[PDB]
């Protein structure tokens, strides 16, 4: 095509699902929109404390082409209300879509989507907005600074979640701790109406595939030492959609209070980033070590 | 880094407070003795109410401050969900507490509450009074119902005396080893107008600023209470020395009209030495200057034609 | 720490700190809404705070109920005759399978069974929250079943408003 | 692209040495930053004295050039009630800094137009937070501001703008265009400025607009009241002079003539006049006060609207007749 | 541990969690008292017009452990009740937010649970912070665990003795088919074991009846409409009515609209009726509509009986109403309407 960007597909899931994971993060506010050779990521952010990045690479699209040469990838800005308003009244008739396509031809002029049926397509333009002076990259991993590190299924993270939701979980502190013997112990504790509660991941090759504390490094392992790290829930809940498809979940957590979301659901994978709260209070911490000891 | 000094040098015991000295002795009475009764605590902004209810409740619960107390202000939810469900069981919890301690529920800035959750808040302490009692922290004690209020004893604080003043800021200078003159105290005392808080502000400033507090340094950052300026432009005996000092002191400076006229209509209402028909011309003077002003006629000519108006008053 | 309100707080009527002429029409009210067929079903009691609305009206009801209530057949709850002169709604009651403006709705399609036997009077103190519109507007609409009803056995009912200003919040 | 925006944006401090007129202010907070130990700021003043510019300044200074990733501000053109004080500035506040540089900053830009609940929620939240965040508030009526907001706050006042600084970024700005100004126009353009840089810099723009030739043209004083239509004061001077010693047709007939001649407004030829008349010496004090209510009453009307040929004949009657006491 | 009980199959489960979601739909705050024999959740409303108790025999629950000697905090739960043959029986009770123990007690929608014990520690070897809280876990099928530690407040148990009685008089008044003489026995052996001990005030009336008729009619009636219950029993058929009065305004407008369902049931369907020689009971449908949904939540195919028996004396008198479970005992107490 004559456009920058053209990326065309016959899966109408990735794009249904990448709305979805998006959407808790608010249903009337920014996305930006990120286009490369490598392929198109969707960005958002939340009070400058959190931060969600989804990537659909290239093997996603039957087609794509990026032919810009000035720049090597386009930034842009859209409204998700849009975007979910014109999906859902184009998706109703999910059945018979047989082709969705992404359009894009550089700074100043509209996100073109369309779908493309038997004999009927529907073509929608989305207007686009200055970016934020915002940088998305500065709530980052410290990859040399590694507090700890854990591997875990979907299933298990998502019922825990929703098990959070449920009881009206208010704040949350992700405990991780490593002994000898293959020890380990990884658990979510919950200050909540009723008071604070624990939910700890089985020691087993099959729910915490594994667990290693660093120091704060990302090189020296320690043994009896716990990595105690403090959110609040409206922030923590926000990854629940995102683990409610994800195949496997990598938790990363540095010494700067930031923690990181990997998820693995060719693919959907999705980063999520968050800071942890200023401090614990006497009386957390005390309920905490009671809790696990 | 290192903490401002209002904060730094927050007390932490009720001995360390200053002023209203028969208020803060009744206070440590009642945290030497433990029968604390539900209380309301009135006065203006920056006298130590926050600080002398916290350091109350420690020094009452010790140890068991954390699992004894339950602190609301108006940054938290407080609607009358949170009165049904977090206050209602925090009163219900069956806590060992020594011989004559009860837990405490702080509710700081409890003038902002709802007329919902003050209302439901009767029941609780009607049904609770026996295990949990109620510090309200508040600046109009009005503002709170009167059901609230026929439970409480009340507790009015009065702004803080210069010597007062000049102690706990001879207390912080000697912590921190701030050089200074008698001059340059007053003079931040004089700016201060009773809120202590503010009087750290300056201190913390003017040190920084210069090092020494000076009169002169003190006065380079801090300006004199501009409500002392409104009153003696008021009060000037010569419509032009009224002008002179409404334009040197007033305009000059930056003082927007809106401010000065509210300002002006509130130094106005506590002029003792007007008669009171002088008073209430003025004051309607006042107000049609200010309706002028809200219309978009902000401009220095209509504060002169009040005070010309005001002088006429007075002839 | 017992606080002296509470710990002097009257044991019989003489003690009560109400006006004599006062509590004389209260009580014939009261006593009069305590017959079979009475005229009065609400007694609606208003004034400021702390005037012993509710002290008084528990005190003539330890003497009216025992009076007027029928003997129990050999029937009752549990071993002690069941001391509950006075039926009280508590506004903060929450229970999982009912919406918040219904409680009250259902306190009194509980509070109509107490009658002859099970005679007690109805005290209403702790109001719904009569600030949300639709609470009081069903607040209003069960009043007026109550006083419309056509049952012709109801318990005295007793509704004790304390009248304040609200002041102003931002 | 700087080339394309306006003046007034062109010509923003970036750095806390471009803000003049505010010495012992920005000295203040220069020294904070150095000794890190910034309090919860407020800064009062009337428009386009540098508050915004200051405050952005400082923060660049103490963030480097990654600042926006730990500043949060927000403004008036932003919902601000107390449930955006609740969720998102607490929490913004209670969270740790993005790779621990020091403390975080929130400012409140125009604070001013907050409501009340949302400033008595901010007040535990500035008081609890203070070792890890730091508030800047802004504001040009302090009546808007409740009490105990104040009280948390160290207190700056940002003065009108002295003609030296104004001079200052005026010849800054003549360097950096090829621009040239005539002292007689710099002196018009500093009493016209009533302490107000945005108007400077407009007014700046719009001269140079007028010029022909800006490359080799020098704005005159003539240049600034065409852009403005404002009078000269000679016209000011001549009309004050007709209504205090001619007759009541020569009077008006001169105030005619000097309206008509460029098309001036009433309004500006009665503020000129006053500022005149605020520097006469008058023996007898009841014809001030006749003077101001009068003139204040005749502003009030004409910002109304109403009859343009009453109010000129309006003005001329109460002049005479407050100067024949 | 003060106290120790472990829940593992799933139906027990299920009929736990059934079990205090009624009772939290009663009242605000469950009442638990243990014994050494079987632990009591109860729940009585404010008006005090309905009483609900289920009662879980040790047996319900695979371990079970009561150490009323141990408590040391929270003391005044502890109470001491003489036995009619001169013995002495320890119990605990403590009052709970129906609401969370609810929720504590679902199951989740996705995983399922292989065991759920709660427990009580105010023993001399408690921190202070666990004083005064309910200690459930719960172990899913998925290795997961997961701790709670809602706050109780200790409490005196009085219990109640209207089923005793009404068991009595019932007794005395009808006391062949042999299943009539089977339920005697029954009885007689309940009264025997409890703790404690021809004129027309003698009344007294016994219906045996299937629940799933009365399950099936109920599910059609909406509480929120039909307020009322009414039966009607007579040697020939047995009628359950639900139905709301109508109100009328000033100038008879209509304030309150009646209406009215009733179902029939022929004497022969139902298991047992014994009549005072057409008898009429009114009271309250939402609280026998929520009671009469705990037992089937187990499905217990053995010995399957879900047959709810009902006790009436005269209007006014409570109403009694009893299932039974292989491990759980369920009552519920109403008070009748006392016109006529
Ligand atoms: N009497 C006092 N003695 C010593 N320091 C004081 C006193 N009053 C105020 N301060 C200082 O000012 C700070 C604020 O005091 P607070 O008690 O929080 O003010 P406040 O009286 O609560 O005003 P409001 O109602 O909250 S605006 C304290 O941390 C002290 O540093
Ligand atoms: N002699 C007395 N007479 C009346 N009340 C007394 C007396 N001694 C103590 N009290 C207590 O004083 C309080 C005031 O009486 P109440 O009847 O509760 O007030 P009120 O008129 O109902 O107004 P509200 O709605 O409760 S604020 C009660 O808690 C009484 O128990
Ligand atoms: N002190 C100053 N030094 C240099 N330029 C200034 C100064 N103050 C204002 N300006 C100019 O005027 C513009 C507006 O300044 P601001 O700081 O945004 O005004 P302000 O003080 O915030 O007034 P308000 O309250 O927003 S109406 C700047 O971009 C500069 O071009
Ligand atoms: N009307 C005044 C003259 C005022 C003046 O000339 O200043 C006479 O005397
Ligand atoms: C001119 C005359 O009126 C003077 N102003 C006096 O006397
Ligand atoms: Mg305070
Ligand atoms: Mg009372
Ligand atoms: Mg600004």
């Amino acid at each position: 095509l004559a456009n920058k960007f053209s990326a065309s597909t016959v899966h109408l899931e990735h794009i249904t699902t990448a709305l979805s994971c998006l959407t808790p993060f608010g249903s009337k506010d920014d996305v930006l929109i990120f286009i490369d050779a490598d392929g198109l990521s969707f960005v958002r952010e939340n009070n400058h404390v959190i931060k969600i990045q989804l990537l659909l690479s290239r093997e996603l699209f039957m087609s794509y082409s990026y032919r810009n040469e000035t720049e090597d990838h386009m930034k842009l800005c859209v409204k998700i209300n849009h975007i979910l308003d014109s999906v859902s009244v184009m998706n109703r008739n999910s059945d018979d879509i047989v082709e969705c396509t992404l359009s894009y031809d550089g700074h100043g002029s509209p996100f073109v989507l369309i779908f493309e049926d038997s004999f009927i397509s529907e073509r929608v333009e989305y207007s686009t907005y200055l970016i934020k002076d915002f940088d998305t990259n500065g709530l980052e991993l410290d990859r040399e600074r590694i507090s700890f590190e854990a591997i875990i299924k979907g299933e298990a993270l998502h019922s825990a979640l929703k098990d959070l939701k449920e009881i009206g979980c208010k704040e949350c502190y992700v405990y991780a701790k490593t002994e000898a013997n293959d020890e380990n112990v990884f658990a979510l504790i919950s200050k909540s109406q009723l008071g604070f509660s624990k939910i700890k991941l089985p020691s087993n090759r099959s729910i915490l595939e594994k667990l290693q504390v660093f120091d704060g490094d990302s090189t020296t392992v320690i043994d009896g030492f716990a990595v105690i790290g403090f959110f609040d829930f409206t922030s923590f809940d926000k990854i629940r959609k995102s683990t409610k498809i994800a195949s496997k979940v990598l938790f990363r957590m540095d010494v700067h209070g930031v923690l990181s979301v990997n998820i693995l659901s060719p693919g959907i994978v999705i980063e999520v980033c968050m800071l942890e709260k200023e401090s614990i209070d006497e009386a957390a911490q005390t309920e905490i070590e009671l809790l696990m000891e | 880094l290192q903490l401002p000094w209002v904060e730094k040098y927050r007390p932490q015991v009720l001995s360390d407070i200053v002023g209203n000295k028969e208020t803060i002795d009744r206070l440590q009475q009642i945290a030497k003795d433990g029968n604390m009764p539900h209380m309301i605590i009135s006065g203006m902004p920056g006298i130590g109410k926050t600080t002398s209810v916290h350091c109350l409740a420690h020094e009452l619960l010790g140890r068991s401050y954390a699992d004894g107390v339950l602190e609301l202000n108006a940054s938290d939810d407080r609607g009358i969900d949170v009165v049904r469900n977090q206050i209602k069981h925090f009163a219900q919890k069956k806590l060992h507490l020594p011989p004559g301690k009860h837990k405490i529920v702080i509710l700081d800035e409890a003038d902002s509450m709802t007329a919902g959750a003050q209302q439901a808040l009767r029941r609780t302490m009607e049904l609770y009074s026996n295990s949990t009692r109620f510090a309200f922290a508040c600046n109009q004690s009005n503002k709170i119902i009167e059901p609230l209020q026929s439970r409480c004893a009340i507790l009015r604080y009065s702004k803080l005396s210069d010597e007062d003043v000049l102690k706990r800021l001879l207390q912080i200078i000697k912590l921190e080893d701030v050089k200074y003159t008698n001059d340059g105290l007053e003079a931040i005392i004089f700016t201060a107008e009773g809120d202590m808080r503010q009087a750290i502000n300056n201190l913390q400033s003017t040190v920084a600023g210069h090092g020494l507090v000076n009169a002169d340094n003190v006065f380079k950052i801090v300006d004199s209470p501009h409500p002392l300026i409104v009153k003696k432009m008021l009060l000037a005996s010569n419509l032009e020395d009224s002008i002179q000092i409404l334009r040197t002191d007033l305009w000059k400076k930056g003082y927007s009209s809106i401010d000065i006229v509210t300002t002006s209509f509130r130094v106005t209402k506590n002029l003792a030495q007007v008669k009171e028909s002088v008073r209430l011309e003025m004051i309607k003077e006042i107000g049609l200057t200010h309706m002028r002003i809200l219309e978009g006629v902000g401009t220095y000519l209509q504060l002169a034609s009040m005070l010309a108006k005001i002088h006429k008053l007075n002839n | 720490g017992e606080q002296w309100y509470e710990k002097f707080k009257p044991n019989c009527l003489e003690q009560v700190a109400i006006h004599k002429r006062k509590l004389k029409d209260v009580q014939e009210a009261l006593d009069a809404m305590f017959l079979p067929n009475a005229k009065h079903r609400i007694l609606l009691l208003s004034g400021p705070s702390g005037c012993s609305k509710s002290t008084v009206i528990k005190e003539l009801s330890k003497i009216l109920v025992p009076k007027y209530r029928q003997n129990s057949n050999g029937t009752s709850f549990r071993s002690t005759p069941n001391e509950h002169k006075v039926t009280e709604f508590r506004g903060d009651c929450i229970v999982n399978d009912l919406p918040q403006m219904e409680s009250f709705s259902e306190f009194l399609k509980g509070a109509r069974y107490l009658v002859m036997s099970n005679l007690s009077l109805i005290l209403i103190e702790d109001l719904p929250n009569v600030f949300h519109i639709d609470t009081r507007r069903r607040f209003q609409q069960l009043i007026l079943q109550w006083l419309y009803s056509s049952e012709p056995l109801l318990p005295p009912l007793v509704i004790c408003i304390t009248e304040c200003e609200i002041p102003e919040n931002d | 692209s700087k080339e394309n925006l306006p003046w007034v944006e062109k010509y923003r401090p970036e750095t806390l040495d471009e803000v003049y007129g505010q010495n012992e202010v920005i000295t203040t907070v220069r020294k904070f930053v150095d000794e890190g130990k910034l309090p919860h700021l407020l800064f009062y003043g009337p428009p386009g004295t540098g508050k915004t510019s200051t405050i952005v300044a400082l923060a660049r200074e103490i963030y480097g050039k990654n600042y926006s990733n730990m500043v949060l501000e927000l403004n008036a053109s932003d919902d601000r009630g107390i449930d955006v004080v609740r969720n998102q500035i607490k929490d913004f506040a209670s969270t740790r800094q993005i790779f621990s540089k020091g403390f975080k900053l929130i400012i409140l830009d125009e604070a001013d137009a907050m409501t009340n609940a949302a400033q008595n929620a901010l007040r535990r939240v500035i008081e609890r937070y203070t070792k890890n965040t730091r508030f800047c508030v802004l504001a040009n009526y302090a009546h808007k501001l409740t009490p105990a907001l104040l009280s948390r706050c160290t207190r700056f006042r940002f003065q009108p703008l002295p003609q030296e600084a104004i001079e200052r970024r005026i010849a800054n700005v003549l360097v950096h265009e090829k621009l040239k100004l005539s002292p007689n126009a710099e002196k018009a353009l500093i009493e016209l400025s009533n302490g107000d840089m945005r108007r400077v810099l407009n007014v700046l723009q719009s001269c140079k607009a007028t010029l022909d030739n800006p490359d080799e043209d020098e704005i005159s004083d003539d240049v600034i009241y065409e852009c403005c239509g404002a009078p000269r004061p000679s016209d000011l001077k001549a009309v004050l002079k007709s209504i205090l010693e001619d007759d009541w047709g020569t009077a008006h007939y001169t105030l005619n003539k000097v309206r008509s001649a460029k098309g001036l407004a009433l309004i500006d030829l009665i503020e000129g006049i006053v500022k005149i008349l605020e520097d006469y010496e008058l023996q007898n004090e009841e014809t001030r006060v006749h003077l101001l209510t009068k003139l204040a009453d005749i502003e009030y009307s004409i910002s109304k609207g109403g009859n343009d040929q009453i109010q000129g004949s309006a003005v001329i009657g109460a002049i005479k007749a407050s100067f024949e006491n | 541990m003060s106290f120790k009980a472990t829940i593992t199959e799933s139906g027990k489960q299920n009929i736990w969690f059934r079990a205090i979601y009624v009772l939290s739909t009663i009242q605000d705050d469950i009442k638990i008292t243990v014994t050494t024999n079987e632990l009591i959740a109860w729940s009585m409303n404010e008006t005090d017009t309905t009483l609900c108790q289920v009662r879980f025999q040790k047996s319900f629950f695979e371990e079970y452990e009561f150490k009323p000697h141990e408590i040391v905090f929270g003391e005044n739960g502890v109470q001491v009740i003489e036995d009619t043959y001169g013995n002495s029986h320890k119990l605990y009770s403590f009052r709970v937010n129906g609401r969370h123990l609810t929720t504590i007690s679902r199951k989740p929608d996705g995983d399922g649970i292989k065991s759920f014990t709660i427990a009580v520690n105010n023993t001399s070897t408690c921190p202070e912070s666990l004083a005064n809280r309910l200690i459930v876990v719960i172990e899913m099928d998925s290795l997961i665990v997961k701790e709670y530690c809602p706050q109780f407040q200790p409490i005196k148990y009085d219990p109640i003795i209207i089923n005793l009685k009404y068991k009595r008089r019932f007794l005395d008044v009808f006391g062949l088919d042999p299943k009539l003489l089977d339920v005697f026995t029954n009885t007689e052996r309940e009264l025997t074991s409890a703790l404690f001990n021809l004129t027309a005030a003698d009344e007294i009336n016994y219906i045996c009846c299937n629940s799933t008729l009365l399950k099936n009619f109920l599910d059609n009636c909406n509480v929120n409409v039909t307020d009322e219950v009414k039966l009607e029993i007579n040697v020939h058929r047995l009628s359950i009515t639900a139905f709301t009065k109508a109100v009328y305004g000033k100038n008879n407008d209509l304030l309150r609209n009646a209406l009215s369902m009733s179902n029939t049931i022929s004497t022969l369907d139902l298991e047992h009726y014994c009549l005072f020689t057409m008898k009429s009971i009114i009271f309250k449908l939402k609280d026998f509509k929520n009671f009469i949904t705990i037992g089937p939540s187990w499905k217990t195919t053995q010995d399957g009986n879900d047959n709810i028996s009902l006790w009436f004396c005269h209007p006014g008198d409570p109403i009694l109403m009893q299932m039974q479970k292989p491990g759980v005992k369920l009552e519920l107490v109403e008070v009748t309407d006392s016109n006529i």
